[PDB]
């Protein structure tokens, strides 16, 4: 199935396919420190990756089906220089035939061109005028399939987005090189991140695409809001997914104080370019390693941790007295040396009981291993206090919907652009 | 025919019963201000900060805000009439 499968190896990129594609990488291509398969391309002629395909696999046909998949992270577009500016990012066009991926303001575009210079395109569009976007500056899994007798199709996160008939196109004779490079982008500050580029010699079906998505998602590792691996000892701003218009706050330090959800959350705006909630709000959370024997700094499903809460630049410990009366246990921020035997061990969750990937949860436990509850919130006189509550766990155990115990962890990221 | 400029200032007083037109405010700080019956018209605000501000019967009409922050204000959308923002932010809104 695979005819090109690019992964990171040794400060370098290689092809795992049988065809051993030659890959020439320019001066100013960068790999992420945490996930080295996340490749960053900037807006400079030296930031290039050139893949040379063997002749045997150059696309030259009226008929062969083919697909590509890859992950991409696209920074927010900030200003009018980004409007109405299509720029190529992955180019397999030679002598005005072949294929390419290009971007534009709120768009991912796939273009096929035949040897009469007939063109068909499919497009994914996303809005920047949304309080919380599923796409802006977040990892997105792209899959494009092509059936020469039917349609080109674009999938995003395993879901069919756009399709167009391509029986108008004759022979397509693509390049024997693929160039990964920002090409024709007028924003000097633009970049992209990409991961796991693949080429397949068929039209992938829906199930194949979903399995690729699930597989390459690493569902045993928790993710931050951007789609990166969640990490120990790294400050995160917290978003409650059920009530995104609030941020976490602490009224007082200590067991007589409490953590709660305060609103309203702010906004960042450029008229007609973007209008989003601010993300860098509330008392930051820092996940501290406790029981994991993993030597790396990544947070895994079922890791037992502590949570540090930052209040005016000082770290306190998220804890509760599970003996307080009622199923819902109100959470406090305690002096780290005053925690005593209060309950503070948290089980981090990236997937449910049947192994289905889902949004981050935190299951607070006592020091005997009994569940005290997933962390969500409850209203006490109109104040939305953070609580650990076993009702949540019972809902989870029954497959029922939960409300307020699903969280995103948001670190500061240079593709988002808000001030902290 | 440029706008009249006022720059690198801090205003922390009660501003009332007045209209400002064709002004450019650059790197201005409005901190602890009460506005009452004030209108800014056809004015530009660059790298300004409004912090802890209340406003009664106060509007910005045909104004442009660039790199400007509104922190702990009561500025709702209806206070901006025919105006525009470039890389601005609101937060800690009052009430």
């Amino acid at each position: 199935t695979s005819i090109l499968s690019i992964v990171y190896k040794k400060d370098d990129l290689i092809d795992l396919s049988r065809y051993g594609a030659k890959i020439n990488i320019g001066d100013r291509v960068y790999y992420d420190s945490i996930d080295k398969n996340q490749i960053k391309l900037i807006n400079l002629e030296s930031s290039t990756i050139e893949v040379i395909l063997k002749n045997a696999i150059v696309y030259n046909s009226m008929y062969e089906n083919f697909s590509t998949s890859f992950w991409i992270k696209i920074p927010k577009y900030f200003s009018k220089i980004n409007l109405n500016n299509e720029y190529t990012i992955i180019n397999c066009i030679e002598n005005n035939s072949g294929w390419k991926v290009s971007l534009n303001y709120g768009e991912i575009i796939w273009t096929l061109q035949d040897n009469k210079q007939n063109i068909q395109r499919v497009v994914f569009k996303y809005s920047q005028m949304v309080n919380i976007s599923d796409y802006i500056n977040r990892w997105i899994f792209v899959t494009i399939t092509n059936n020469r007798l039917t349609k080109s199709k674009i999938y995003i996160n395993g879901r069919l987005i756009d399709q167009k008939p391509i029986s108008n196109l004759g022979n397509i004779h693509a390049s024997n090189k693929i160039m990964f490079k920002l090409d024709g982008c007028r924003d000097p500050r633009r970049y992209i991140m990409i991961k796991y580029f693949n080429l397949f010699d068929k039209e992938l079906n829906e199930k194949e695409i979903k399995d690729l998505y699930d597989s390459q998602s690493n569902s045993g590792i928790l993710k931050d809001f951007w789609g990166n691996y969640l990490q120990y000892d790294k400050p995160y701003y917290m978003l409650n997914l059920f009530d995104p218009n609030k941020y976490v706050d602490v009224n007082n330090i200590g067991i007589r104080g409490y953590m709660y959800l305060k609103g309203p959350r702010g906004s960042v705006v450029t008229t007609n370019i973007y209008l989003n909630s601010t993300l860098y709000e509330g008392t930051k959370f820092i996940i501290k390693k406790y029981a994991s024997g993993n030597e790396d700094n990544i947070v895994r499903n079922n890791d037992r941790v502590y949570i540090n809460v930052v209040v005016k630049n000082k770290e306190y410990r998220l804890a509760t007295n599970a003996s307080q009366a009622g199923v819902e246990k109100i959470l406090s921020a305690l002096e780290i040396p005053d925690v005593g035997n209060l309950s503070q061990v948290v089980v981090m969750k990236s997937k449910d009981d049947q192994g289905i990937r889902n949004k981050c949860k935190m299951n607070l436990q006592d020091n005997n291993g009994n569940d005290i509850g997933f962390i969500g919130f409850h209203l006490y006189d109109n104040i939305a206090k953070l609580v650990a509550s076993n009702w949540y766990n019972r809902q989870v155990g029954k497959a029922s919907r939960t409300f307020g115990c699903s969280w995103e962890f948001i670190p500061v990221d240079d593709g988002w652009g808000e001030s902290s | 025919m440029e706008r009249d400029k006022y720059a690198n200032f801090t205003i922390n007083f009660t501003m009332e019963n007045q209209i400002h037109t064709g002004m450019e405010y650059d790197n201005g700080r409005f901190i602890g201000v009460k506005f009452k019956s004030v209108t800014f018209k056809d004015s530009v605000f660059k790298s300004c900060t409004f912090e802890d501000v209340t406003s009664v019967n106060t509007y910005f009409k045909n104004c442009t805000f660039i790199d400007t922050v509104f922190d702990n204000t009561d500025f709702e959308p209806y206070k901006f009439i025919d105006s525009e923002f470039k890389n601005c932010s609101f937060f800690h809104n009052k009430t």
